[PDB]
RNA sequence: GGGGAUAAGCUCCGUGCGUCGAGAGGGAAACAGCCCAGAUCGCCGGCUAAGGCCCCUAAGCGUGUGCUAAGUGGAAAAGGAUGUGCAGUCGCGAAGACAACACUGGUCAAGUGA
RNA sequence: AUGGUUUGGCACCUCGAUGUCGGCUCGUCGCAUCCUGGGGCUGGAGCAGGUCCCAAGGGUUGGGCUGUUCGCCCAUUAAAGCGGCACGCGAGCUGGGUUUAGAACGUCGUGAGACAGUUCGGUCUCUAUCCGCCGCGCGCGUCAGAAGCUUGAGGAAACCUGUC
RNA sequence: ACAGGAUAACCGCUGAAAGCAUCUAAGCGGGAAACCUCUUCCAAGACCAGGCUUCUCACCCUCUAGGAGGGAUAAGGCCCCC
């Protein structure tokens, strides 16, 4: 509610068009499109935003209302500057490189390990045991940060594995 | 029924505006004139919907 | 997925290069000719037709003449029907086309469909593997008949009771091609296949393996 | 006495109703009226002088609620523990014509007049029908105000 | 009201209490004992009772003002619970309130707590 | 608070008949899960457990004693689940127990006799009308009469596991 | 069996109401012998009685010419026979 009533600014060099509710933007990172929901309607503003206008302040429309504010920041700020999540390893003998597109790391399994890497993110290896992911849509960054963040169990009394910074 | 509805009235409210209009024939010719003489029952439905209340909802 | 029609023979023994001896039933994979295409854009499904067998053209009635001629080949006693998956799998057949034993290889994994051997009326101790009662210690005129047949006082359906058995359509999966003999047009398949000799079966490529 | 009809009495026509973000129960009911011939002043129990009812764009159609994904759709095959159920979402993805006429179907009697009456509506999940030669007349669920 | 474990579709008494028994008809899906109502016979007439008016099924997808998100409606308790509507209080607060960055100071910006 | 799986209480149902326990044969359902499957915290170092959520697909042994259910025991096993359905199933079987008439012991009675005390013996009838179910045909229908090859709405079957 | 889909307990990502937080009220993912497909079989009496084809694709008589009835045939089938 409060945070949605405050129009999230465009920079200039960033396009931005809008279809109804479907809204794309095209950034010097890329381009995302994003669908809004349909209680809410967004217009860009002639000053260098976006209006996020609620019309009604009934349960759904007023929690959704500071969402949709928050989840089209969220997509300006990855088109234009992208997303970067930072990762490492602690303990020993845990390797980690970059093979190209794909991510081979051996944790100490009889086998070794690969993770394929999806569109829209790429792999940063500059130490064996620290490397980051980067990319241009956060919640896919969360994701496959947190889905090599799962390649070992939780260690309460070492703490032998992956953790954020 | 189903003629009033064809003449965009409803049942009851057919009804009760031919009883405060004093027409005195009863279901059975009123369905004959429906299935036999269209012209005669939307005769009818115009004089019950002339003696019915303005706002049947009122008190 | 290959396939052909051909008909059981019997069955008979073989020797690897191990000196393990290998039960073969042999299966005359004989000459099929395919007879028609059933395609997705008229049919609405991909499949391929093959007609197997010798018979003498005064034994056909005319419709089955008749279909023959528009295929283009002389008639067949068998017709039977092999439904692929997609056009770019049917692609690869076209009529008057005529399939041998070799589109298999030796080692290969088939799948043999028949028809069952007839049994009769079987009761449920054959039919069923049920198992009976006592033959003495006092059992009277109950030495196989199924017993209990077990609220709403109703026998419900599917009850494994006495019948007619056999004569059922069956297939084997993952049965090994011993070899596969050019000359007779011959499969050495490893194993039993259902049905009698001289019977009709359908050999195919495993779906599993 | 009272007005019967004989043999060549019965007129048909062709009503289509288009079902795109219509409540479900709504257009099953107006279906099963005109189904029915209730809305001819010429009704009779005794007879099936209904009109044929044709519903395009079955798939589009509207449920409230969570319904979509908590009503189910029950069938026994008979055999012990033959129970299936599907909720209108699988069913509506896989066989979108089944949910309307299941809901039309069960609002309309159950007596033998109602299973030749069934025989006069046709669903399709598509936006077209294949019924053009008979000219229907695009029906629209109106509320007479009393 | 007694007996029984104030349990029983248990048992035993009182009642210008009722119904069934000996009572059809309408309603409660079906349903002796509940609700409406006491059948002299006929009518292809009318008004109503209980109960009802989306379709089955006769009559309202009636009108106006609000509530419910649980298919609650369309079964149940001790107890548990930042659901929500209304109303009443109190605490703190532009001297800048709460949050955020036990109790105190700076940014910030109206409500914030029971 | 649930359930009517335990003994109960009522006597509504049957005395012009509703078979009483176990066992065999054959089931079907529930999940309040014995194994297998996915989990979580561990007073979990690993192994292994403890406890708990999801989960009913399949599986869940053979013998000694007793009429037995129950139970104890012997070997195993991945495991040797708990229950409903007339404590499933005698127009399907048994008759060992209980429950007639014979006889004996202990005890009670003067006695005839008796004992939810014991012991030995002791007729289990029927040609399936209807529903149900397993199979197999005849007739008609599917808008002329036929014949090949088929799609499949919809159902049924199967689903276990160990060691190295 | 393998493989796919939607999921349970559960692990999560992106975040509001509630300026933080919150696997959640918007959404998006993973996740089991259970469920849907997948394997095998029956299946158009599936009365919505389906589809692709192929064959025969014609001859009389009667009442009264409206319809019906009867006869003889084709493709084909059955009976008799081995």
């Amino acid at each position: 509610s409060r945070i949605g009533k405050q129009p999230v600014p465009v920079p200039s060099g960033v396009d931005v068009t809008i279809n109804g509710q479907n809204l794309s933007v095209k950034g010097p990172k890329g381009t995302l499109t994003l669908d809004v929901a349909e209680p809410i309607s967004v217009s860009r503003a002639e000053d260098g935003a976006i209006v996020v206008t609620r019309p009604d302040d009934e349960r759904r429309s007023r929690s959704l209302h500071g969402l949709s504010r928050t989840l089209i920041a969220n997509l300006v700020t990855g088109v234009t500057e992208g997303y970067t999540q930072k990762m490492e390893i602690f303990g020993v003998g845990y390797r980690v490189q970059l093979k190209g597109q794909n991510l081979e790391f051996a944790l100490g399994y009889s086998h070794p390990v690969l993770i394929e890497a999806p569109e829209g993110i790429t792999f940063a290896v500059e130490s064996p045991t620290k490397f980051s992911v980067s990319g241009i849509d956060k919640q896919k960054v969360g994701q496959i940060s947190a889905v090599i963040r799962r390649l070992r169990r939780p260690d309460p009394y070492k703490g032998k594995g992956v953790r954020y910074e | 029924n189903a003629a009033a509805r064809a003449n965009d009235i409803t049942y009851n409210r057919l009804i009760q505006g031919l009883k405060a209009a004093g027409v005195e024939v009863d279901r059975k010719n009123l369905a004959e004139l429906a299935v036999s003489d269209p012209a005669a029952f939307t005769a009818l439905v115009d004089v019950a919907r002339a003696a019915l209340p303005e706002d049947v909802n009122a008190p | 997925r290959k396939g052909i029609l051909g008909t059981k023979l019997g069955m008979t023994q073989v020797f690897d290069e191990n000196n393990k001896v290998v039960p073969v039933t042999v299966v005359k994979a004989g000459p099929n000719v395919v007879t028609r295409i059933r395609t997705t854009e008229r049919d609405g499904y991909s499949a391929v037709q093959l007609a197997y067998g010798e018979i003498s053209p005064r034994k056909v009635i005319k419709p089955v003449a008749g279909q023959f001629a528009a295929a283009g080949v002389n008639p067949r006693r068998h017709v039977a029907e092999l439904r692929l998956d997609d056009e770019a799998a049917v692609a690869e057949y076209e009529v008057g086309q005529e399939l041998t034993a070799e589109i298999f290889s030796d080692g290969a994994y088939v799948d043999v469909t028949g028809t069952s051997k007839g049994k009769g009326f079987a009761g449920t101790m054959k039919r069923h593997g049920f198992r009976g009662q006592g033959a003495a210690h006092g059992a009277q005129a109950v030495h196989r008949r199924p017993g209990s047949i077990g609220t709403p006082g109703r026998v419900f359906k599917g009850t494994r009771m006495s019948g007619r058995m056999g004569n059922d359509r069956v297939t084997t999966q993952n049965l090994k091609v011993h070899k596969v003999d050019a000359e007779n047009g011959v499969l050495l398949i490893k194993g039993a296949i259902p049905g009698r000799n001289g019977g009709l079966v359908v050999v195919r490529s495993a779906i599993k393996r | 006495p009272t007005y019967t009809p004989k043999a060549g009495d019965t007129t048909r026509s062709w009503y289509v109703i288009d079902a795109s973000d219509v409540v479900l129960g709504r257009l099953a009911s107006a279906a099963a009226t005109l189904l029915r011939g209730k809305h001819k002043p010429t009704f009779t129990p005794n007879v099936d002088g209904g009109d044929f009812v044709i519903v395009i764009n079955a798939d589009k159609i509207a449920v409230s609620g969570d319904k979509l994904t908590k009503k189910f759709a029950y069938r026994h095959s008979g055999y012990p523990g033959g129970l299936r159920k599907r909720t209108i979402g699988e069913l509506l993805e896989k066989h979108p014509t089944r949910v309307v006429e299941n809901a039309i179907i069960g609002m309309l009697p159950h007596n033998k007049l109602g299973r030749q009456i069934q025989k006069k509506l046709k669903v399709y999940a598509g936006p077209d029908h294949p019924h053009a030669a008979q000219q229907p007349i695009p029906f629209e669920i109106k509320q007479v105000a009393q």
